[PDB]
């Protein structure tokens, strides 16, 4: 249901970032940063997935 | 000739006192008057440190008090110690002048830095473009880690901002942070006003707050002990120094209230980043945000140089095509 | 599949294939940038120079060591070192050969983190391992017990190992080795009037240190002999044809190793560090540590250091213990020899770190796997 | 060297004394070299005229601060080494950590070469950039610094305990000219 | 198109085409004005003779050198030198030809500025370049490193170049050359 989880699946293989995964209940706390970002009234900046698929994908 | 200076000191300490006395460019009676009046204009930390490091000793004071001949037969060092012994509670007055000048120095040292650290904590708790930028980094990372255990997450820690420059492209020149700022220069420029909120987090503490806090507490304890010794002393020393002692203890109490405010904001910043407070969430967060702001501005400058070099390459290609 | 052994020490890099005795590629770990600005054409001039090419053109190049006291400072310069020692010196791909790597003890862990990240992301390997140089020096020694004094270019460390069990609390690291000896020699050649202020002159003073300097058996007798007579004076021809002649500075340079108060360091000598690391162990195993004092590294290649070390330890230890200094002639290359010994082991083939282990555990399995 | 940019050639030893007088009179340390270079490129406010002893008048612009900038940036003449503030900070970091706080607030600058009227604020700025913000930075700049060594020698001249420290003729005959090494540091 | 190499040396000017072996027009840089009175009407009596024509009729001409110790003194005279070697000697259009020019080291900057202004405004070019003479002498030597003692008619300078890189601190200029040797011989 949130906007940030609605990610289209990439056709090509993408490079992996490294970060430590926060729990979803901790990040959706009322004192937390990300519960207001999960609201649809917040500015959901849509990433240009075509440019990242063109640039940051794995070369064959 | 008169070589019998009847100096009770040795050669080296009288040598260092004759080095020390000659920089005042005046007689030692003016020096004893400035000790007795408590004038701190010519007396900084180093002069009073050298004066306390050249204190008269017990046998020296006993030989000066047992000297029954003419006082003009003494040297300038022994006459200066007789003028020093003429001042009642002279070592107390020297310690009051040294502690007042040192307290003013440590207060002007610590207090703007402590106000900077408190304003840094207040701007790190309340930052405008930081949730939008972290949401953009979260969405880009959830696209990048699609199909891994690290992906499809709702957040990250503050150490992820240090790890933004670790990930690089195929060219190994444009990083993750450089690509996000090249996209944010075109789409959402308000995130480029992120350091204006982080300018009070800029320059960090740059110091250990425990060192200045222990120095402030030790200075406050020395001021309380000094005010107790002046309260045991005569009323001339009291009217000379008690208002300065009270202002110094009041300013250091305001500094300790400021340090407790930094502790409360440190606990609030630990709860802000969803981290426990037993780890260092104060100096590591300041160093992390300082390095994040420096990498942010360096990414801005390198993207600016990249766009200027691309425009100059396009102008050179157009001029070569025209020729 | 032929494994790789790449000893990346602070001053030099000795790299090659496992199961070999002589290190195939020995070259200094310097990065030469152009000191003065000039574009020209030059038929494709290189923007940086690695090792012997940087040594060749060193009069007009700013030389930068990427490693300082066993710790990589400039990681991109270290990546250029790795790219030259993979693609130009050995001319092998990293993704078709396992690569054993060496490390000083008591390294800060972020160096190991970024080494694992570079060795799996951009110079990707099938397998790699991060090891201890004193363990490989004891492998080149061939025995199992004993204490190893390994002295490279920035780090001199004493590590005791009994029956293959290294004691971590008794490992003693001192950051005083041949680069600091070279800097002290550059400080003390100005007494005779010869001036050396640039990094290119550091190579000349380092060559003077490698050729002419030697460890005195007795410091005060040699100092009195040099003050009395000039028979200990040795000449050296500079590359511009000038000849210098030096006296007591031949043996004043290594005496910083036994007396660090010359450069103002408050720590004691490496003999006292060795005696304290032996006495930090259990009392039952100290007799094997006295009999198996292994010296490795190129800093211990002066031809008086084993006799002076035996004299100082026999002065320090009780006299009933047998004092023996293991000083092979191949102690310079012994870390790479023991790396080939370890990578040639069939029992070590279960101990490698795979790409799938790096993908599953992140860049954090190397603390749990490697010591 | 850089006075030939405007066309004032100086090849003789007397011309070295003339340019030395120009350096003593007109030159000054800039607080920020890039802003001063941009200001001198923008407006001709820093251009100053000097009258030579033959009667000719020259005018110089940015070269009033480009000459002492070699003190901060030694690669101008190709002397590849650190700056004098960096030399000072590395000499401070060569000392113990216990005595560093004393040396940070006691930075004495002597010599007539330090008699440019911009050197103290730039030197405090560069040391404060180099040192951490822990300890107090204080530059000691007396106005009588150019003769100060002589002044210190006069301070060492009249003292009572200096009479045992005098290297006599008899000690010179006893120990050659080599007792100065074991007597003086 | 074809680039033009024109060494504007202190005594002699050597002009020609890029890629050629010998310079096409070698002629001394002098300006010859008539110093006596002309009495014959007509007959093309010019007020200024340039170069070899000034060399030919030199008995009735006051001769002026526009370049003195690597510094262009009279810019109108150098304009006449450039117009003569562009339009009379080489006979080329300057708006369709790139141009290389040579310069002495440690030279005042405004000479290079006015050279750029004349060679972009008076004789407008598609492109131009100004090069140090010792670099060109080492390129004619063909070796990458060396030291060039280049002594023309006005400037003797020592420039060492190592691996193609110039070392500007060791560049040593002395204004003692063949015109001063001619004056000492006189
Ligand atoms: N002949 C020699 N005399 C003295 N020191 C030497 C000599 N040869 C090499 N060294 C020292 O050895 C160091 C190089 O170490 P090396 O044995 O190549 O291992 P690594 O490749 O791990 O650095 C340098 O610091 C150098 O000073
Ligand atoms: N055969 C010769 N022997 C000695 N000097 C000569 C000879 N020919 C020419 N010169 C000197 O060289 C000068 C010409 O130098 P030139 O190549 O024109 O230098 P530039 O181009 O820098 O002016 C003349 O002034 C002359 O004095
Ligand atoms: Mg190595
Ligand atoms: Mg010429």
């Amino acid at each position: 249901v949130p906007s940030h989880r609605r990610v289209n699946p990439p056709t090509l293989r993408m490079k992996k970032l490294n970060w430590q995964k926060l729990p979803s209940n901790v990040a959706r706390e009322h004192n937390s940063m990300w519960a207001s970002l999960s609201s649809p009234d917040a500015e959901a900046v849509e990433p240009d997935f075509s440019s990242i698929e063109r640039l940051f994908s794995f070369p064959a | 000739k008169e070589p019998k200076e009847i100096t009770f000191l040795d050669a080296k300490k009288s040598l260092n006192l004759n080095i020390f006395l000659k920089q005042f460019k005046c007689s030692n009676e003016e020096v004893a008057a400035m000790i007795r009046a408590g004038d701190t204009t010519k007396f900084d930390v180093e002069v009073l440190k050298q004066l306390l490091k050249l204190l008269p000793e017990k046998h020296e004071i006993e030989n000066l008090r047992a000297f029954t001949e003419e006082r003009a037969k003494l040297a300038s060092a022994d006459h200066f110690y007789l003028l020093l012994l003429a001042i009642p509670c002279y070592q107390l007055r020297i310690e009051c002048m040294l502690l007042c000048e040192g307290a003013a120095a440590v207060l002007d040292m610590v207090r703007p830095k402590a106000q900077l650290v408190l304003a840094a904590c207040e701007s790190l708790l309340t930052s405008r473009q930081l949730p939008i930028f972290c949401q953009l980094i979260l969405r880009i990372g959830n696209f990048l880690n699609y199909g891994s255990h690290t992906g499809d997450a709702d957040g990250f820690k503050i150490s992820t901002l240090l790890k933004l420059t670790e990930t690089k492209s195929q060219q190994n020149r444009v990083t993750l942070l450089h690509h996000v700022l090249e996209e944010a220069e075109k789409s959402h420029p308000d995130l480029l006003q992120l350091p204006r909120d982080l300018e009070q987090p800029s320059q960090a503490a740059g110091i250990n707050l425990e060192i200045i806090r222990s120095e402030a507490s030790s200075n406050l304890k020395k001021l309380l002990e000094t005010e107790r010794k002046v309260s045991a002393s005569v009323a001339e020393v009291q009217e000379q120094y008690t208002e300065r002692l009270q202002a110094s203890i009041s300013a250091f109490r305001a500094l300790d209230e400021l340090f407790e405010a930094i502790e409360q904001k440190q606990r609030e910043l630990a709860d802000y980043l969803c981290e426990d407070a037993q780890q260092l969430s104060l100096e590591d967060t300041f160093s992390t945000m300082k390095a994040f702001r420096d990498l942010f501005l360096r990414a801005l400058k390198e993207n600016k140089d990249r766009k200027e070099q691309a425009a100059k390459a396009e102008r050179r290609k157009q001029q070569l095509a025209e020729e | 599949t032929t494994a790789l052994v790449c000893d990346n020490g602070s001053g030099l890099v000795k790299a090659g294939f496992a199961g070999d005795d002589a290190p195939r590629a020995v070259f200094p770990s310097i990065v030469g940038r152009p000191r003065h600005q000039g574009v020209m054409v030059g038929m494709g001039q290189k923007d940086s120079y690695v090792g012997d090419e940087a040594q060749s053109k060193r009069g007009i190049l700013t030389l930068k060591y990427p490693i300082e006291h066993g710790i990589i400072t400039n990681w991109d310069d270290m990546e250029k070192i790795w790219h030259h020692t993979f693609y130009n010196e050995l001319r092998v791909a990293p993704e078709e050969h396992p690569t054993l790597l060496t490390e000083a003890p008591l390294n800060p862990k972020a160096n190991r983190e970024k080494m694992t990240q570079i060795m799996f992301e951009t110079f990707n390997v099938p397998a790699m391992y991060v090891a201890i140089q004193a363990v490989l020096s004891l492998y080149a020694s061939g025995r199992t017990t004993g204490i190893v004094l390994d002295s490279g270019d920035g780090v001199t460390h004493n590590v005791p190992i009994y029956e293959g069990y290294a004691l971590p609390h008794a490992i003693m690291r001192l950051d005083l080795a041949g680069r600091d000896l070279t800097d002290y020699l550059m400080k003390i050649l100005t007494e005779r009037g010869y001036s050396f202020v640039t990094t290119a002159e550091r190579e000349i003073v380092r060559d003077i240190k490698e050729k002419l300097c030697y460890v005195a058996l007795d410091f005060e007798n040699e100092m009195a002999t040099a003050a009395s007579s000039s028979s200990l004076e040795k000449s050296y021809e500079l590359p511009d044809g000038q000849v210098i002649t030096i006296g007591n500075e031949r043996f004043r340079c290594p005496e910083t190793l036994f007396q660090p108060s010359f450069i103002g360091m408050e720590s004691a000598g490496i003999h006292e560090t060795t005696y304290n690391s032996i006495m930090k162990c259990d009392i039952d195993i100290r007799k094997d540590l006295y009999a198996n004092n292994v010296m490795s590294g190129g800093t211990t290649m002066y031809p008086g250091i084993a006799d002076r070390m035996q004299k100082e330890i026999t002065a320090l230890a009780p006299s009933t213990m047998k004092i023996k200094i293991i000083a092979p002639p191949e102690r310079k290359y012994s870390v790479w020899i023991g790396g080939s010994i370890l990578a040639s082991l069939s029992t070590f083939q279960q101990m490698w770190i795979t790409k799938q282990e790096y993908d599953e555990a992140g860049p954090s399995i190397v603390h749990r796997k490697c010591f």
